[PDB]
């Protein structure tokens, strides 16, 4: 009885972040599909420690 | 003497970002914009629940097939859940006229 | 120097409020980095606005916090009756020193 | 599971010296500034003291600036109020204040916040 | 590329816990460290809403990517994979660039926080104290903590200690 | 950024009215605002550029959008509204973020061209002049009209008034 | 934009072949041409990723981009074709705009480099030489081969040379 | 509907003063640089001065320098070339010319473009 | 200092013309923003080009201008018969500082 | 393409001179730094010498400093190695190479990489 | 400052390798850019690895570079049998300044 604003065949997507890659077969207002595995965006500094 | 310095912050952490200028930089804290969990389990869409066959076929549900006695009551359903090889469809065999129109058009309801 | 706030302030529920906090000096802006508390009786203040208009994650959003002319104004819209509690303002003269007002005792 | 519970207090004779202390579990305790605030009996919040973290510093009010020092040991992770020569109108309860807010872009707490609060500890100077 | 981080100021501090930039200061009294608040508070703004508008913006409408064909409509398959596989390509070329450009950028912005706080140190200070190199300070004169706290909140008052700075300055 | 505007530079003049960088002088015979015409120029010419290759990248053909499907053809109808729907937000994503980025691409570019200038008079001037922040000169020897359009179009001849600003500093 | 080239510094050096950023020295045994290999090792590690990065980004799947269709199926090829042009459209101006913001990427950032290079043989040289301006410093003492190959390599060796240049200095 | 008037003018014997006006409408005329021109009976035009905004600078042509003044006063839309010790030769027709040509990127006039001319006023220094 | 050009041309309707303005002086660059002008006998000079590549609304895309060598030039092509007019070029030396050409007398 | 022939050599006495040579044919000689190598019979590789172009500087090592000097004529795409005051440990096979390796981003040639060898000359220094 | 390596290795065909190379002094980085070199009998010598990763366009990808710990390491994979041959390293100083290993002989 989960609530989704995205449904996949292997079991639905809760987050708000804008690309996913799970499967490109999805049902619902959805994050866009892409090929990548790894979208980090950095929000600090590099470290140098 | 006395002296005051600038600099900046640095950790222990071990996450690394790719630049357009280097590849495998080690940064202080980065967010994810990737997705790549699921639940595994079918959920609710719009509030509206979804419609489940069971081992019947859209065919042998709409149909009424003999034996999908359980699937029987529903109103409005947001989606279908289907198994990817049903075994109750048409029992008697046939062909079914615009097989693919009717599964689109009995989608959402 | 000194920050003055209303004695007392009542209102009726499910009404607006426009609970105020004032320096006794000139313009109050958002670099003073005003932040209001609530206090219940026998009870740790509570955070309910940071630097002006911010809420924590469990303060419903019902109280709002804003600068208007010169003070420091925080409006609770709901009411939902157990707002009857002290609420204080406090003002940033420094990275770390602060100045708290007096507090209004908020009858509904 | 944020906590901050505050030690030390009672009663002691005016002109005499406490040591009151708040110990913190639940959050990184040497990453937050620590403040000690005071509320007299019947009257409103007095901020009291602040104490950065590494050695930033230690900030004072004019109302007890001289007589009260702020301290932190963070092994122990516990932040000190020492009070000397206590006067008839330190009788109040005593909280101490952490910066704990977390962030979503970075690891530190967030500034000009103070959220987490302790229940408490009274004290009061009389004969 | 501005040339404070990872070149004039060769390495962080791990010791800083409190923001992104800062302060060491060695006084008689300590040593210490201290994040400026003002710059570490605008660059969190920043950085919010530089991730806030990548998100955001993502903004879909309900759809459904799934169709089903016989084998004599084909031509409607290969049609709708085109469609798809486009899609997929623009999406995942999109979010690469921009993940790859922006992180340039936020590195870039960072670099400039770190220079520009360098630099207003240095014009506060003028002449009442010499650059020992990496990005540090070494007074004419003798700062107590308010000194070194006067320094930090921006309010330094040169003319307080210019005289005496002279005396050890022109010797 | 560069740490000119909303920097060191703190705000700025409503009197200069014919560029957006420039200069303010006060003399005996008055003060003033001159745009610096070669620098204002430079930016217009960039920004005019960027403005005309936002607008003009943008080529399409003669197509029309509106299909119309009967009751029998539902999954041409849902795919084009996939293909149109998927236009639109490609479209939009782009749109809001090269406008958010090409903002921040303006910006910066303006800081960096009120700090050359301020750089070109700095090093134009020497030790001949004092720097008292804001942005803001102080001479060390007399200057008329004629000194400032000097200083102004880029032909200073410092050797002229070093004598008289060694004599001056040095007192 | 960082000033140094079509700045302070005004032309590039047609003699310096080995590389992008480099020096111009004049010693009683002559003058010559040297590239900073450091800098320009970078500049290209940072430029190749940058090219490598745009290649090597676009995966692609197998696909024909052709059908044909009967006179009775014209919402059929309609659609097909505003598929394909949509495609090249976006294509089109996201390959544009990709091209030209890089371009000033790239160039801004050849522009800090000579712009840090300078800035580090300012720092490592201290009061031992004069800036006579356009990115030249004349020396206060007297620099053979070894010191100036000191000099760029990065261990100049001030103390060395600082009490003779007080005296060339003060004089 | 951007238009510049000449004012003044006529007769002045050698030695003599005048002060020609030029009054501009249409445009805002504190936002432009003010030329004054002049072109003998069968000769070229001959650049005078100019005057910019706000006290930037007036720039007189080496010819007329020190005899010829130029000024502005902008709560009236007013601009005056006042001549002193008239020679002979300054007989001429003399126009004010403005740059006020706008641009798409901002609300300024476009440098090194004189587009705006006024019909001219004669002036004669004869016995 | 001095401004050169050519005391007069002619040219046959539907022909080009190579109106040439130049310095008694070193080379002209495009840093002297040379602008050209038209005027008519009894009416006010008309700017054609400026900074010796822009025309303004008005002027019709006949009149080109360009930095030929070391002088400048100013092109017309169609020669419509109504550009019978003295032609003037000026050269900027400073800010505003500008000298004026002698003239080029067109006739057609 | 790339090629470097090594000329000179031979047998010279002991505390004699030579000069040998290197030319370089299908490249830009006058963009490539120029190392010589010497190696002994049955012994390992020995860098001795290395020049830049445009006269960036000359690098010598420990061992031949002083000695040997390092020249380069770009007209003849020639680089030339003087050996004075030679010993008896200075027979040996020596190599002339160059840096030729290009770049995709760059017209220059690769930095720290020999990638262009010559055969080599020998040298018998003997009573 | 003196180059050390390993007088001599063998190794079977299709077996891997771990030629490595060291100064007398502290650690070796990416900073010190070694480069090995492969020698056959009376044979200019060829370049396998430059910046202890790179290789030039003949060499297979069986030869590799890394610096492990303090040490610079080449990794050979496949023993194609024309791998007898003497292995040197060389480690720079300077810009141009570099010193060369004594070799290490690999016998397949």
């Amino acid at each position: 009885e989960c609530d989704a604003k995205c449904q996949t065949p292997q079991g639905a997507i809760n987050s708000s972040l804008p690309f996913q890659n799970v499967h490109p077969v999805t049902i619902g207002e959805c994050p866009k599909y892409v090929r990548s595995a790894k979208l980090r965006m950095v929000t600090g500094l590099r470290n140098i420690p | 003497a006395d002296t005051i310095c600038i600099g900046y912050h640095a950790n222990n952490s071990t996450d690394t970002v790719d630049t357009v200028l280097e590849k495998n930089v080690t940064v202080t804290h980065s967010v994810n914009l990737l997705e790549d969990s699921h639940n595994g389990k079918l959920c609710l869409l719009k509030g509206i629940a979804p419609l489940q066959l069971g081992n019947c076929s859209v065919a042998g549900w709409i149909l009424g097939n003999p034996e999908c006695e359980l699937l029987i009551s529903r109103e409005s359903w947001s989606y279908i859940v289907e198994k990817p090889n049903p075994e109750n469809g048409t029992c008697y065999p046939g062909h079914f006229a615009d097989y693919e129109e009717l599964r689109e058009q009995l989608s959402s309801v | 120097q000194t920050v003055i706030q209303e004695p007392a302030m009542s209102v009726s529920p499910g009404g607006t409020v426009t609970l105020t906090c004032a320096f006794s000096s000139g313009s109050v802006t958002s670099g003073d980095y005003p932040s209001w508390f609530q206090q219940t009786p026998g009870q740790p203040p509570r955070l309910l606005i940071y630097r002006t208009n911010n809420r924590p994650t469990g303060v419903p959003s019902r109280f709002s916090g804003a600068i208007s002319g010169n003070k420091a104004a925080l409006t609770i819209t709901g009411a939902q009756a157990n707002d009857e509690a002290d609420y204080y303002c406090t003002l940033y003269t420094s990275s770390l020193n602060n100045i708290f007002g007096g507090g209004t005792h908020l009858t509904v | 599971e944020e906590k901050l519970v505050e030690s030390g207090g009672g009663l002691v004779q005016p002109g005499g010296s406490l040591r009151l202390g708040c110990v913190g579990s639940g959050f990184t305790f040497s990453s937050a500034y620590i403040n000690w605030v005071r509320q007299a009996p019947g009257k409103g919040l007095e901020w009291l003291a602040a104490i950065r973290t590494s050695g930033g510093g230690t900030y004072y009010a004019d109302s007890v600036k001289g007589r009260f020092t702020i301290s932190r040991d963070d092994s122990q992770n516990t932040a000190y109020l020492q009070m000397n020569s206590l006067r008839t109108e330190d009788t109040a309860r005593y909280y101490c204040a952490a910066g704990a807010m977390t962030m979503v872009v970075a690891s530190f707490f967030q500034y000009y916040a103070m959220d987490l609060w302790g229940p408490g500890v009274e004290v009061v100077v009389s004969s | 590329l501005f040339g404070a981080i990872a070149g004039f100021i060769e390495g962080g501090w791990t010791g800083m816990v409190d923001g992104w930039y800062g302060y060491h200061h060695q006084n008689e009294q300590g040593s210490g460290y201290a994040a400026d608040q003002k710059s570490t508070q605008n660059a969190i703004n920043g950085i919010t809403n530089k991730v806030n508008s990548v998100i955001e913006k993502m903004n879909t409408q309900f759809t459904a990517v799934g169709k089903e064909f016989n084998k004599l409509e084909r031509r409607m398959e290969n049609l709708n994979k085109k469609v798809d596989d486009g899609f997929i390509d623009i999406w995942t070329y999109n979010a690469e660039l921009l993940v790859l450009l922006e992180n340039e950028r936020t590195l870039d912005f960072h670099d400039s926080n770190v220079k520009n706080l360098y630099e207003k140190v240095k014009s506060q200070l003028k002449n009442n104290a010499k650059e020992i190199g990496n990005g540090c300070f070494e007074f004419y004169h003798k700062c107590n903590d308010e000194c070194m706290e006067s320094v930090k909140n921006g309010t330094y008052d040169y003319p307080k200690y210019s005289e005496e700075s002279k005396l050890n300055r022109e010797k």
